[PDB]
């Protein structure tokens, strides 16, 4: 049962989704950005959005800022959520999945409440998001978060201290700090060695600067660390939630700029101006200015980024996506070096890997 | 609620009670009302030979006291 | 007989379910079907290619210990007997020495599987 | 409806026993709740369509179904549009 | 700010060092996790009975597509081609020309319903909320072939459910 | 005769229809909504419906994702594995007809051009309520099969 | 919500939490399925003078790339090297 | 009247078994906050017997590989020696009183581990062969120390027969002077019937189904079976050893009343503990056997040698 070799054939889930958003105007190819990492869906969407506002020079209204960075949060926490309990399902503890799958769903809820869909929102868009939150939704964030902490403990009372679970997680997989950097890791991969990283810190986007939260660093930089690291990180979103509940300030939430972004109905209806532009936005789609940028985001996952040449048009010329999931697994081999079949099991969960993402 | 889980525990603890049940009754019913009797070492199977001749039905569970003795 | 009746109806009870699971159920056998399961695709060599074993050295002990017991289970019948001085001092000789093969081998890193 | 219970198990429909002509004393699915009723069933309302009515449209069905596939009632697809091509129809006496 | 998630030294007095070794042997911290999920056994199950009772959606609700009408009983689409020109996946085809009284209507409106990824965007697209996609999710097939609808089937759809789905656009309009 | 035979199906239907326990097999987003069908708000397990990893051991295939060509033998290759009656439910629009890579090089544009399947159950991806409808749908349609019926009238 | 009080207190005993006061069924502490209209607020550009669309048009100021080198003094790197973190006063060692 | 007998044992086994299952799917659901079935019968109370119709209808396999006599004697082994452990359990009265029932169940189980390793062997799959093996490793984890266990409690009873130890705890149940081996025993039996934390041959999220994963419809069901049917066994068997019930000559059947209340609820913790804890490495197995259990069981069957003669506490051979 000792592994001598790990040769992971991928392109199983390969959709061509890149060669796909070619024929795409901008808008168009932006639902293709959540069946990527189809667990973090609003955090992808964020970093295509990023992207087209860079290249087409403009900026959020400042509550779509902080709208995108408090449902990014409470997407960090569905991920961390499926990332840790099917870690811990695949390693045999299956109870903690169900108790926090309650959770997710409730989280789904939100999803649902503000773009009527419970994963694929297609919610945050170039230019802001879609829609406002609906009446009465901070609210019910509010009442989840406050509760969350607690579901939490329940899952370290289960596996922090448990014998069995650090037996399968202590010196499993264990990475040096060179060698991850080398090897193009990133996120949880990175800070589970020490390396004291984290984009939300050193290169902020939208709000993050405006919110206090620590990054959590492991020691050993093996399963077990990398595990400690993501629940962590698991309360620091629900503190930078408490604070975009609280900070979150009044006005639009799209750019107020009609060649972008589209107007409302009752504009569109009444408006010579805005009819045209609505019909413009939905048929041709806003041009982008020639150019080409990489743009990061810390997503639950790792750095994910996206390459997007633009030739001037409406839709992309070109559009790489970068996967973190797609290196860390091509390190598969490596930080499986010298363990047996159970713990390569392991060693894919602590990876933490989502197959939209890495084959595309 | 958590009590709905007791249906299933009584039918398996119901099923569970019958062979001791059923062995304890059919012990006694093949035996004259009695416990079968235990014969672990040559001796007590010896005694329980005995009884049978002793019994004139060969049966070594019928017991014969001192009606027997002239 | 009684013990022989018993193991009998166990072994006839369990017969006859798999008689029953296998003519009652209406079959459709082809070659895909039977073929050896392994994730989707197809084995890449033989299911009867050698297994290397990790833990030999312990399998191996294992059968010295594995009569350890066989000396050792006459224990309560022993501590009938008259000469308990005599007893006492071979029981807990054999034991010892078992515990000592044990530390033994485990000092000696007989009880780590080969990588 | 029942508030105490908490919240998705405090609003529930008893499906009737027969509908549309099918026997659904044992055969009961969700397409059976009208659309009025399936607001309020589904928590995007707080009021029942007894208090609030839904808008009266002559062109609303009066009658509900509920899922047909798999029956006779089941939807076929089918092209919309008329012929696009007409072939000539040569004459009906013989010139040759 | 950084924090140490696995750095602690543990102390080294008999006391604790004791503490540890009753840890390892009376497996204290196993029993421990024996409490959690005991506790779960005597709360009350997050299990919804469906389908006497259903999950909770919104307004917003992005289910099957039906196409609407205006009060008297006319067509709201007008053959714009807004919605087919945006659907990511291509999932509308459109051909119209004028009615017999001269209006602009469709005479095909199809939605390959297995090529729709239920994103909403026609119904975002259409100037005159003709397409939309209305609160029913419970329409699964048992053949492909009934997933392909037309403009018949959509209409059919719009009359069936125009009386939550207007009651839902009316909730959620002014956020539009 | 008939009597006999017609009680046997609503025996042998009310089993299998009661006791269906879909492959662990999923292959993209939708296999989440998957998850969440088996998690604490739905419950499948209170059906009877219950995860078999082994072939040998599963009576429904849950098609449940984007079936790519690279994929495609493997995924013929569990279905010929499941012993029979067997039964394969096609969820969301990537399965049920190639969805929104229906036009791409790599993606077998649905499901059914590689096994036979009984229930569509349609969404991007279908709710996890939608999928337990068509579960559900499939429980009424194994609940009219008329095996014996017929066998007794050939 | 419903449980007896002999159940409540078994299950924190067992838990080791006070689970009432955090329970995770929601009960009646949500809000309302039906909410009063909404009266969203207007952009910046929603003036009737001083708003030419041409002093604020962000597509129209994106520039091509300057040319530094084409092949048609102090050591300098790409920025100034990173602050190194300060551990968290909130809690340092978890 | 004995024939009779034996079928008032095997056939509220197989009902004990069927129930057992709609109960582990029961009480796991609670402990994960859901409900487990309750749709098919009242309360799930028709759950077993659907599942057991279903699996023999379900068509068998017979894979073109595997070895065909040794792929069918297997299950039929696993059930028919899971069966036959039952035979000297005095519930108070055994069905066969042996003078050696101790050491009859420890021959048993050990001939019934051969129904793991033909039937993983026989299927001529890699998953199965994986299973078989950790078969053989388990195995070699947890006998040694097991027997060693029993010979412990046994130097407190003085015999080797099962109903002697309802002699033995009149007065008191022997998990009182013997709670260290009780700990061990209880987890050895965890080992011996490959339950979670220990449920390795099978192991669903590394092989599949491991030694059955080739096995279908009535031949899997046997391997189920025989499996939930050793659950049961074994917990009486602990029940018997570590919490003897009072006998009553008279009154027979409450014996059997408390008797069978705590083998309930000792088979209820093994379903408490596989919702509680992940799975072990099967050389952490191997490991906590024999550097953890077995020195201290080695070292416990010496002073439970010379407690009796220290205290002059010898039991009798009767
Ligand atoms: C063999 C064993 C099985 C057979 C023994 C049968 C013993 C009697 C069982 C009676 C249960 C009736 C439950 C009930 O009243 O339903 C009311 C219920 C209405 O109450 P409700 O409005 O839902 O509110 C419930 C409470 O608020 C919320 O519920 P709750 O959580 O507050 O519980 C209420 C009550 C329910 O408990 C009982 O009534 C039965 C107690 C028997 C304990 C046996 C163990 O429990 C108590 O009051 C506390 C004492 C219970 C003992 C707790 C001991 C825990 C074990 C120790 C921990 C260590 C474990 C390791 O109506 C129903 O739903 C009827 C359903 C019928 C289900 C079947 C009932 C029969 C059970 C099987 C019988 C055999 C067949
Ligand atoms: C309780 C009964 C459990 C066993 C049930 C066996 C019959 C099951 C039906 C069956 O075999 O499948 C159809 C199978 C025919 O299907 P097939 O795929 O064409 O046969 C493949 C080859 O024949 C090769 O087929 P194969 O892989 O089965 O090899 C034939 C056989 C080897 O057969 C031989 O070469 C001579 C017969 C050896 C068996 C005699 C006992 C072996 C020595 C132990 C001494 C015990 C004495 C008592 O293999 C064995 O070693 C038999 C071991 C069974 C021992 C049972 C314990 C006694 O058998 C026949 O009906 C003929
Ligand atoms: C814990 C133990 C639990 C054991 C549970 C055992 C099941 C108890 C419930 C039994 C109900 C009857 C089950 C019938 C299922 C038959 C499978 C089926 O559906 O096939 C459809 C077939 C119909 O096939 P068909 O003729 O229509 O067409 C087949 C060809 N193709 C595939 C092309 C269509 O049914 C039959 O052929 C006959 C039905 C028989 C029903 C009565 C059972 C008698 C079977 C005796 C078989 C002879 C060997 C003896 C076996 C030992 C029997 C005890
Ligand atoms: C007068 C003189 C008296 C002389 C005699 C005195 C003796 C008294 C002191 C004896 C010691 C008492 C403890 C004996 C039990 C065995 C203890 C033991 O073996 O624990 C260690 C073992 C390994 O733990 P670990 O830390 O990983 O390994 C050491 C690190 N190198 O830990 C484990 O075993 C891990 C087990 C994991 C699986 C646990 C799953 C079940 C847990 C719940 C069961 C709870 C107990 C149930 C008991 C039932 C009894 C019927
Ligand atoms: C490869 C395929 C393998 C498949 C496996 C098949 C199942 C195998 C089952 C195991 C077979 C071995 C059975 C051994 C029985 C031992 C039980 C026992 O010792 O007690 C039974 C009895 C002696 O009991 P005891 O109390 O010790 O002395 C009498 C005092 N009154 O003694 C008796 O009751 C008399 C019994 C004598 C006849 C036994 C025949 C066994 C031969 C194998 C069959
Ligand atoms: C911390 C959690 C650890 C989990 C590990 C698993 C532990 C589960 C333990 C299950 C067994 C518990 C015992 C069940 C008690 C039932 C007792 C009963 O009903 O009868 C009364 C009995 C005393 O009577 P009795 O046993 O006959 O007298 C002994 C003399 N021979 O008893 C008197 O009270
Ligand atoms: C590497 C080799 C290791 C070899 C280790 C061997 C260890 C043996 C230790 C001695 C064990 C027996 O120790 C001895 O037991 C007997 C009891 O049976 C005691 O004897 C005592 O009880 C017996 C009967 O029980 C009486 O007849 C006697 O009058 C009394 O002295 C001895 O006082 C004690 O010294
Ligand atoms: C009379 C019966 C009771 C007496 C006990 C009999 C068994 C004694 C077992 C041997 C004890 C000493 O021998 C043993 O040798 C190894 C060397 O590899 C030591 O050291 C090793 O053990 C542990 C566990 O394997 C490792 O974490 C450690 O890294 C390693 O150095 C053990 O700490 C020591 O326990
Ligand atoms: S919801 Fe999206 S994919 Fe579906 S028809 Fe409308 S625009 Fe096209
Ligand atoms: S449905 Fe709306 S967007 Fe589509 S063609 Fe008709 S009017 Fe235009
Ligand atoms: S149907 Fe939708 S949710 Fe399902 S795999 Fe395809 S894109 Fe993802």
């Amino acid at each position: 049962e000792m592994v001598r070799k790990c040769d992971p054939h991928i392109g199983l889930l390969h959709r061509g989704t890149e060669k796909l958003i070619e024929y795409k105007t901008y808008l168009q190819a932006l639902p293709y950005f959540d069946r990527l990492d189809y667990v973090s869906m609003m955090c992808n969407e964020q970093a295509y959005s990023l992207a087209v506002e860079k290249l087409l020079n403009i900026r959020p209204p400042p509550r779509a800022q902080w709208i995108r960075v408090l449902f990014g949060e409470i997407t960090r926490l569905l991920n961390h959520i499926m990332a840790v309990t099917t870690h811990a399902l695949d390693i045999g503890a299956m109870t903690p999945f169900f108790w926090m799958f309650e959770e997710r769903e409730k989280m789904f809820e939100f999803y649902e409440r503000v773009s009527g869909a419970r994963m694929h929102a297609a919610y945050v868009r170039p230019g802001g998001v879609h829609q406002d939150l609906p009446l009465g939704l901070m609210d019910d964030i509010y009442e989840f978060s406050k509760n969350f902490s607690l579901r939490i403990d329940e899952l370290e009372e289960m596996l922090t201290n448990n014998r069995i679970w650090r037996n399968r997680t202590v010196d499993i997989g264990i990475v040096t700090a060179e060698d991850a950097l080398n090897y193009g890791f990133s996120g949880v991969m990175l800070r589970g060695s020490g390396i004291q990283w984290d984009l939300r810190k050193t290169q902020p986007y939208d709000v993050y600067d405006q919110v206090e939260f620590d990054v959590p660093i492991g020691s050993r930089g093996d399963c077990y660390d990398r595990y400690l690291c993501r629940v962590e990180e698991m309360r620091q979103s629900i503190r930078i939630i408490s604070q975009c509940l609280n900070k979150m300030p009044p006005g639009e939430i799209k750019v107020d700029d009609a060649k972008v972004s589209p107007p409302k109905r009752a504009e569109m209806k009444t408006s010579m101006e805005s009819l045209i532009h609505h019909f413009k936005l939905y048929t041709e789609g806003y041009q982008v200015p020639p150019g080409a940028t990489y743009t990061a985001i810390e997503a639950p996952k790792g750095e994910f980024g996206v390459y997007l040449v633009s030739d001037g048009s409406s839709r992309p010329y070109r559009c790489k996506i970068k996967a973190p999931g797609f290196a860390h697994l091509a390190g598969l081999d490596k930080m499986s070096k010298g363990h047996m079949l159970a713990d390569v099991v392991a060693i894919i969960g602590t990876q933490d890997i989502v197959f939209g993402e890495v084959d595309r | 609620m958590w009590f709905e889980v007791l249906p299933g525990i009584a039918v398996m603890g119901v099923c569970l009670f019958i062979p001791g049940m059923a062995t304890a009754r059919i012990h006694r019913f093949s035996n004259g009302g009695k416990e079968k009797r235990v014969a672990h070492y040559p001796y007590q199977w010896y005694l329980m030979e005995r009884d049978r001749r002793v019994s004139g039905v060969n049966r070594s569970y019928v017991s014969k006291g001192l009606e027997n003795i002239d | 007989m009684n013990l022989m009746l018993a193991l009998l109806t166990n072994f006839t009870l369990a017969t006859l379910l798999v008689i029953i699971a296998f003519w009652l159920p209406q079959l459709n056998v082809y070659s895909e079907k039977t073929s050896p399961y392994e994730c989707g695709f197809d084995p890449m060599g033989s299911a009867r290619l050698p297994f290397s074993m990790k833990f030999f050295l312990v399998a191996i002990t294992f059968l010295l210990f594995d009569l350890e017991i066989a000396l050792l289970l006459p224990l309560p019948w022993a501590s009938q007997t008259a000469n308990l001085n005599t007893m006492l001092t071979m029981a807990l000789f054999l034991i010892i020495l078992l515990a000592v093969s044990l530390a033994y081998e485990w000092t000696q890193k007989g009880l780590e599987w080969t990588e | 409806e029942d508030n105490k219970q908490f919240f998705g198990r405090h609003r529930w429909v008893i499906y009737t026993t027969e509908m549309n002509g099918k026997n659904t004393f044992w055969d009961v699915d969700g397409s059976m709740v009208p659309p009025e009723w399936h607001r309020w069933l589904h928590c995007m309302t707080d009021d029942p369509p007894t208090v609030k009515p839904p808008t009266a449209r002559k062109f609303i069905w009066t009658n509900h179904k509920f899922n047909l596939s798999g029956t006779p009632q089941q939807y076929v697809p089918y092209s919309t549009t008329r012929k696009k091509i007409q072939e000539w129809v040569p004459p009906s006496t013989p010139y040759k | 700010t950084y924090k140490y998630v696995n750095l602690r030294e543990p102390s080294m007095d008999m006391k604790s060092v004791t503490d540890r070794a009753a840890q390892t042997l009376l497996w204290t911290e196993l029993i421990r996790g024996l409490g959690m999920t005991l506790s779960y056994l005597f709360r009350e199950p997050a299990t919804i009975n469906y389908p006497f009772e259903k999950g909770p959606l919104s307004p917003r609700f992005r289910g099957e597509h039906a196409l609407r009408r205006y009060p008297s009983g006319e067509e709201r689409c007008i053959a714009c081609k807004l919605c087919e020109a945006v659907c990511p996946a291509q999932a509308i085809t459109i051909e119209a020309e004028p009615r017999a009284d001269g209006s602009r209507r469709t005479t095909r409106y199809d939605i390959d319903m297995t090529k729709c990824i239920y994103c909403g965007f026609c119904q975002e697209a259409c100037p005159v909320d003709a397409i939309v996609e209305g609160p029913n999710f419970e329409f699964s097939t048992e053949t492909h072939e009934e997933l392909l609808y037309n403009k018949e089937k959509l209409l059919n759809n719009g009359d069936k459910w125009e009386a939550e789905i207007a009651a839902n656009i009316q909730a959620d309009y002014l956020y539009r | 005769g008939e009597y006999v035979v017609a009680k046997l199906d609503d025996l042998i239907n009310w089993a299998r229809r009661s006791s269906l326990w879909p492959m662990t097999f999923g292959l993209a987003c939708c296999a989440v909504e998957m998850m969440h069908m088996a998690a604490p708000r739905y419950d499948m397990d209170r059906f009877g419906v219950v995860f078999r990893a082994s072939p040998r051991q599963s009576d429904v295939m849950i098609v449940a994702g984007t079936l790519t060509n690279k994929m495609a033998p493997a995924l013929r290759k569990v279905y010929d594995q499941m012993p029979e009656p067997r039964y394969v439910v096609s969820m969301g629009s990537c399965a049920n007809g190639g969805g929104y890579y229906h036009y791409s090089y790599s993606v077998v544009r649905g499901c059914d051009r590689i096994v036979p399947v009984d229930i569509y159950v349609p969404g991007c991806p279908p709710t996890a309520e939608a999928l337990l409808y068509g579960i559900l749908q499939l429980q009424k349609k194994i609940k009219r099969e008329k095996r014996l019926r017929i066998w007794y009238r050939r | 919500a419903s449980a007896t009080r002999f159940i409540q207190w078994l299950r924190n005993w067992a838990s080791g939490r006070d689970l009432q006061a955090k329970l995770q069924l929601r009960y009646q502490e949500i809000s309302k399925r039906t909410q009063p209209p909404p009266k969203l607020p207007v952009g910046p550009s929603h003036k009737l003078s001083n708003n030419y669309y041409c002093t604020r048009d962000g597509r129209r100021e994106a520039m091509p790339p300057s040319i530094v080198m084409s092949s048609q003094k102090k050591a300098v790197s790409p920025a100034p090297p990173i602050k190194r973190w300060e551990l968290s006063q909130d809690e340092p060692y978890l | 009247m004995f024939m009779i007998n034996i079928l008032m044992l095997i056939i509220p086994i197989l009902l004990a078994v069927a129930f057992l299952t709609l109960v582990e799917r029961k009480v796991l659901g609670y402990m994960q906050l859901r409900k487990g079935p309750n749709v098919v019968g009242p309360y799930g109370l028709l759950q077993p017997i659907a599942d057991a119709i279903k699996l023999f209808i379900k068509e068998p396999l017979r894979p073109a590989t595997s070895s065909a006599s040794m792929f069918i004697l297997a299950p039929i082994m696993a059930l028919g020696l899971a069966l036959t452990m039952w035979i000297p359990l005095p519930m108070p009265y055994p069905l066969i009183n042996m003078n050696l029932g101790v050491l009859f169940m420890l021959a048993m189980s050990s001939l019934a581990v051969y129904s793991i390793l033909w039937s993983g062997w026989a299927s001529n799959s890699k998953y199965a062969l994986i299973g078989a093996l950790r078969a053989v490793a388990q195995t070699i984890s947890y006998e040694v120390t097991l027997a060693i266990i029993l010979l412990s409690v046994l130097l407190m009873s003085g015999s080797f027969t099962l109903s002697t130890l309802i002699t033995t705890q009149e007065q008191m149940w022997l998990i009182l002077p013997a709670w260290p081996l009780a700990m061990m025993w209880f987890i050895s039996t965890l080992a011996e019937t490959n339950r979670a934390p220990f449920d390795l041959t099978e192991g669903e999220s590394e092989l599949v189904s491991g030694f059955n994963v080739e096995y279908a419809a009535g031949p899997f069901a046997l391997f189920f079976m025989a499996e939930y049917a050793n659950i049961i066994m074994m917990n009486i068997f602990t029940a018997i050893l570590f919490l003897g019930t009072s006998h009553n000559p008279h009154m027979p059947e409450l014996y059997t009343i408390n008797f069978t209340i705590k083998s309930l609820l000792l088979t209820m913790s093994f379903l408490w503990i596989r919702a509680s804890y992940p799975r072990f490495r099967y050389d952490q197995l191997m490991h906590l056997l024999w550097k953890n259990f077995l020195p201290l069981t080695l070292a416990l069957c010496m002073w439970h040698v010379s407690l009796p003669i220290l205290t002059s506490g010898i039991p009798p051979q009767t």
